[PDB]
């Protein structure tokens, strides 16, 4: 999950520009790191709904397979993933978009 | 005796609606050495695509633009990248280069895909780079670079190939007509060196210097009033190129290595202990 | 590793106008894929490389 902070950087990097005009129009230097870690954290919840899903996939999957072998539920590791995949979200969604909160607009709009 | 080029009712046409559009139509053309053609004509009238036939970027299934005598139909469009080498060199008002490279990079590029020797084509480079007047700004980047020196760099780059036939997107048309006719003047200078050239424009201004302006309209000119070693040299070279795409984005590279580190060491790990327990 | 190739998916989307610039020069449309893999490979290795001296200092 870690390259997924290299991704949301790249995507932010990109929008220097958009950072420049959103600062414009009177942006708290919150407000990006706001928006951005929780577009990051967000995929770290519906790629945890998929990715759960898919577990259940694999849990019939393995009902399907059953040398006595047998299913059960732990709701409870399910709920800690989620806030597992939450936590790793903010984990590494908060520097980059610190230094994003770092950036004058100034910078992200006369450049060029 | 018979032009080197040789447009004769060649014309594109591309779809729109489903059907090809009258970007071009039956023209003909004949073109010497040592030339320095004008093609004025309205703005999107395909004479830009007319230019990318002179380009050889696609074959217009019409026609025969026979290049030397050799119609552009029959060979490969890899073969005329061969022939880009063997001629073309081609030069645009945006100048565009790497910013990655120094500028000595930036004409060694076209002659990477000849198979040669580095440090010749680089003296070569530099005695291109002297016929610019440039020398102090050989190590630089392109953005450390003002723009007509830029545009001196995509004359050099043009050189390597030696320069047999240039197009020449809107030469002065980014800037002043200071270095801007300068580099025009350069231009007459290749021309005095016999050297095919031919800037596209459709400002009859900057056309005045060319000795032969051509206008076009409607699909029709109106008028013409007058190998494994580049593989190997490919890892090493191309190794630099890595290492300063790297250099780009040093941050990114660091976060995506040490995605690798993590994992890989993490295999070796756990196979070793796992195996010494087991043993 | 997987998400390396999401990488250097954005950075030849980013070489959009450098992969122009480089075709403009009459490349093979094999060299863009020889010279982006064998970068990519690259990294692969020389992280291979880094990863197995960590795994040595964990050894």
């Amino acid at each position: 999950g870690i390259g997924v902070m290299n991704i949301m950087l790249v995507s932010v990097t990109e929008r220097t520009r958009e950072i420049g005009i959103r600062m414009a129009v009177g942006a708290r230097a919150s407000d990006v790191l706001q928006q951005f870690l929780i577009e990051a954290v967000l995929v770290c919840l519906v790629g945890g709904a998929l990715g759960i899903t898919l577990s259940l996939l694999i849990a019939f999957t393995l009902q399907l397979f059953l040398p006595g072998w047998e299913i059960g539920f732990s709701p409870l590791a399910l709920l800690l993933a989620f806030l597992c995949s939450t936590v790793t979200g903010i984990l590494f969604g908060w520097l980059p978009a610190r230094n994003a909160a770092r950036l004058d607009p100034v910078d992200a709009l006369a450049r060029e | 005796m018979t032009p080197l080029l040789e447009l004769k009712d060649i014309r594109r046409s591309y779809p729109a609606g489903d059907e090809q559009v009258e970007v071009l139509k039956g023209i003909s053309l004949d073109i010497y050495a040592g030339e320095m053609v004008a093609i004025v004509g309205a703005s999107g009238s395909g004479k830009s695509t007319l230019m990318n036939i002179l380009g050889c970027l696609d074959k217009a299934t019409s026609g025969t633009y026979r290049v030397a005598g050799q119609d552009v139909a029959t060979l490969d469009a890899d073969a005329l990248a061969q022939l880009r080498r063997e001629h073309f060199g081609f030069i645009f008002q945006r100048y565009h280069l790497l910013s990655h490279l120094t500028a000595e990079q930036n004409v060694e590029v076209p002659a990477v895909y000849a198979g040669l020797e580095r440090k010749q084509r680089l003296l070569r480079a530099q005695e291109l780079l002297q016929r610019l007047g440039l020398e102090d700004r050989t190590e630089y980047y392109p953005a450390q670079l003002s723009g007509g020196q830029q545009q001196r760099v995509s004359i050099a780059r043009a050189l390597m190939n030696g320069g047999q036939v240039i197009l020449a997107d809107e030469p002065t048309g980014a800037l002043d007509s200071h270095s801007g006719e300068e580099v025009m003047a350069i231009l007459h200078q290749l021309r005095d060196r016999g050297h095919t050239v031919i800037i596209v424009t459709h400002d009859p201004q900057v056309a005045a210097q060319a000795e032969r302006v051509i206008e076009i309209r409607d699909g029709e000119i109106v008028r013409n009033p007058p190998g494994w070693r580049q593989f190997v040299s490919g890892f090493n070279e191309a190794l630099t190129m890595a290492w300063r795409a790297l250099a780009a984005n040093k941050m990114r590279t660091l976060l995506t290595m040490l995605g690798i580190i993590i994992g890989i060491a993490s295999v070796v790990s756990i196979v070793v202990v796992g195996d010494a327990a087991k043993q």
